């Protein structure tokens, strides 16, 4: 009658520790054969003790191991148009990190656009149409404007035309932006 | 689908069954069940430990949806916490040199039970008569949340040091939470949502403003606030103080840096003051001498005041002489015979769809079945 | 809960978490009231006798102590007197909290006030 | 257990007049927390007391305040023109 404590942290023979000893001469612990008919069983057990010590880590998805990022993605909300087993898990923690705080909460802004696109290691730039552009547009002459429901997202000239960057963001900026804003993906003249 | 349990119902029944496992096996060669036999402190110890696993499984996966709360979700789970003041400790003198509390300074009130500690070292700089610094209670609970002035006994004197005491009630106390309580603050983070439509961007426009203020919300209006010429993307919000006037520039600029990073990809916020079109009503009502005309005034009065509140107000809708006639008539001791409305008969349409209306001036013109008139001319303005 | 005694501590109403208090203040409250004192329960309260030879000064003793066992079941009572030098009749209560097993101590005993 | 009178009347205190006070050093009396906790109560029971006191004055007409003017009306007869709310207080009550 142990305490559980020094059977399962200390000795680590949660079964073993609990055998009668008391009467020495004759008694489990006086012989081997109970020490080595328990081992496996003892074992057995500290592994699943400690996969359950380790569980409440495998929540968390900055600090889990991979093979739980897929058994999280349908707990934040991501499905078979959203996730995606390619993704590069450092992507999934991102994105599982980041869904009920600021992704789904915000959905159709601007930051969780670019936090998308950014999670998925694609530089970008979110350019809104004008007329008067900071860099280049001189005072005297040109006319302050805007698109309205119009943006673009330019990529550096890294990535191919229409290569995985290209259709990659296609796919993210279906996903993400507002359905009635009309978008193109084009090169950063920059 | 249900909740799968991770308990054993009888473990009892489990070293039983092992044992009655113990015959299947062997083929009918092993019938001792009883703790003299040789398998029964083995099955039993191994369903004794096992129990022992499954309360902890039973515990890990309990620690792990509330991990799952904390992270992913981002609502902690309260357990417990122990409650935080403010300090103020008072010199008695200036000194040339910085006067330094050391970290977990204690203080407590008169009878003892309460201790509370500084959670910092409180610098009072050179020159400086007292000093402000938080301090949190020695253990949870909410016994520890108490008024103000109430934590100033100090068993440790400090040369130089006048008084302690706390300028803030304590609060933030608790003993821990239910779990139902959990659960509805892990709901809510999911309801969160952004407004779309003109109703919750004016809701959350007057949230931020405060009570008594009023918001319109127009699609499409550009900042010339032309109706013919049509902006996309564009949300023009026109906004009445919470004083009934047309906002001013610091509220614009409030109530823009609260809703900034709520608006999607794709749209244009335009904050603008409402505009204000003053009503001058003249009356001319008949009594029933049920009540005096001092009492009629002031309930035609409240009433048109309950009437012209901003909140009963939609702007840029017309001021019906209708419902003014009615809402006058609702007090019940009158009957109305002329009313006129900014010196006319008819109701009032707006200039423009961002104008709400103000009532400013009402004259009374009483009469009762004896002949005897009150006049009056009340001036509403603030 | 409000122990018995009402004192204005921290400017509230001490309100105590722990029952073994609890239970004293409710012996103080039995004790403090004569058979009478209260006029919506004018049987409640211990009864008092004062100006008596002692002679029979032990059946009070143990009509304390059954009022005592029927008012608070959550103590056991033991009702002890002693006769002293000039008129005093010296009770002693003997009680202990059955939800523990050890003597509790109160930490307002010691706060001074 | 004390009776009525006096703690109506003269102590004022209907509530904490009646409060034990026979065992000195341990009683109700001798913790002031028991007089301000019932303080509020002892005051709104002695102006309901006064109130009720004066509530057979209210029913003379002359002798009433003009809140129970309207009030007796009716309990007289007048409910038609014969009674109208903009009569002159005085008159109301010869009336």
């Amino acid at each position: 009658s142990k305490d559980a404590f020094t059977a399962w942290n200390v000795d680590r023979r949660p079964i073993y520790s609990r055998m009668p000893k008391e009467q020495v001469g004759t008694s489990y612990h006086d012989y081997i054969a109970t020490d080595w008919l328990t081992a496996y069983w003892d074992k057995i057990f500290i592994e699943c003790y400690d996969k359950l010590e380790d569980l409440p880590r495998q929540f968390d998805p900055l600090q889990c191991d991979e093979e739980y990022l897929d058994f999280l993605a349908p707990l934040c909300g991501w499905t078979a148009p959203y996730w995606s087993g390619d993704y590069p898990p450092e992507s999934k923690r991102v994105l599982l990190a980041n869904s009920y705080s600021l992704i789904w909460r915000d959905k159709g802004s601007l930051t969780v656009l670019s936090f998308v696109l950014n999670a998925l290691f694609i530089n970008h730039r979110i350019f809104v149409p004008g007329s008067f552009i900071l860099g280049q547009s001189q005072v005297s002459e040109d006319t302050l404007g805007a698109a309205g429901w119009e943006f673009e997202i330019l990529l550096p000239r890294d990535y191919a035309e229409n290569g995985y960057e290209f259709r990659l963001t296609l796919k993210i900026a279906s996903l993400f932006s507002p359905l009635w804003c009309k978008y193109r993906v084009r090169y950063d003249n920059l | 689908l249900n909740a799968p349990q991770l308990v054993v119902d009888d473990y009892e029944q489990l070293i039983i069954d092992s044992l009655v496992h113990t015959n299947v096996v062997s083929n009918g060669e092993f019938t001792d069940l009883d703790a003299s036999g040789f398998m029964r402190p083995f099955a039993g110890t191994m369903a004794y430990a096992g129990s022992e696993l499954l309360y902890k499984a039973n515990l890990a996966s309990i620690a792990a949806a509330k991990s799952f709360f904390k992270n992913v979700l981002g609502v902690p789970e309260d357990t417990g916490t122990k409650a935080t003041t403010t300090l103020q400790f008072g010199l008695s003198a200036s000194l040339s040199t910085d006067f330094i509390v050391p970290i977990n300074f204690q203080v407590s009130d008169l009878s003892g039970t309460l201790r509370f500690y500084t959670i910092g070292n409180l610098v009072i700089p050179a020159g400086a008569t007292f000093g402000t610094i938080e301090a949190i209670a020695e253990d949870i609970g909410e016994k520890y949340n108490v008024s103000a002035n109430f934590i100033d006994q100090y068993s440790t004197p400090l040369t130089y040091l006048q008084y302690v005491t706390n300028i803030r009630p304590a609060t933030n106390g608790r003993s821990g939470e239910t779990i139902d309580n959990l659960i509805e603050r892990c709901a809510q983070i999911i309801r969160i949502r952004n407004p779309v439509s003109a109703l919750d961007f004016e809701q959350l426009a007057e949230l931020t403003m405060g009570e008594g203020s009023r918001c319109k919300a127009i699609g499409l209006l550009g900042i010339n606030k032309i109706v013919t010429d049509p902006q996309p993307g564009v949300v023009h919000l026109f906004l009445l103080d919470v004083n009934g006037n047309p906002a001013d520039p610091v509220t614009i600029s409030t109530v823009g840096a609260t809703l900034q990073p709520r608006i999607m990809l794709g749209t244009r916020l335009l904050i603008s003051p409402m505009e204000v079109l003053n009503i001058e009503l003249e009356l001319i009502a008949l009594s029933d001498s049920s009540k005096t005309f001092q009492q009629l005034a002031d309930d035609i009065l409240e009433a048109l005041k309950v009437f012209f509140n901003p909140a009963n107000l939609t702007p840029g809708e017309p001021v019906l002489i209708e419902e003014v006639k009615f809402a006058i008539r609702s007090v019940g001791g009158l009957s109305i015979s002329y009313l006129q409305m900014n010196d006319n008969a008819i109701n009032i349409p707006m200039p423009n769809q961002w104008t709400i209306p103000r009532f400013s001036y009402i004259g009374f013109e009483l009469t009762d079945s004896e002949g005897t008139v009150y006049r009056d001319n009340v001036v509403t303005v603030t | 809960m409000y122990v018995y005694p009402p004192r204005i501590i921290n400017g509230t109403l001490y309100k105590s978490t722990d029952l073994a208090e609890y239970t004293r203040g409710k012996i103080l409250q039995t004790l403090s009231i004569v058979r009478g004192e209260l006029v919506a329960d004018p049987f409640f309260g211990v009864p008092l006798r004062l100006f008596s030879n002692i002679n029979d000064y032990q059946s009070d003793v143990s009509k304390i102590q059954i009022i005592l066992e029927e008012e608070i079941t959550e103590a056991q009572f033991i009702v002890t007197g002693d006769l002293k030098n000039n008129g005093i009749v010296s009770l002693t209560v003997y009680w202990a909290y059955l939800g523990t097993e050890n003597i509790e101590n109160f930490e307002i005993d010691t706060s001074n006030i």
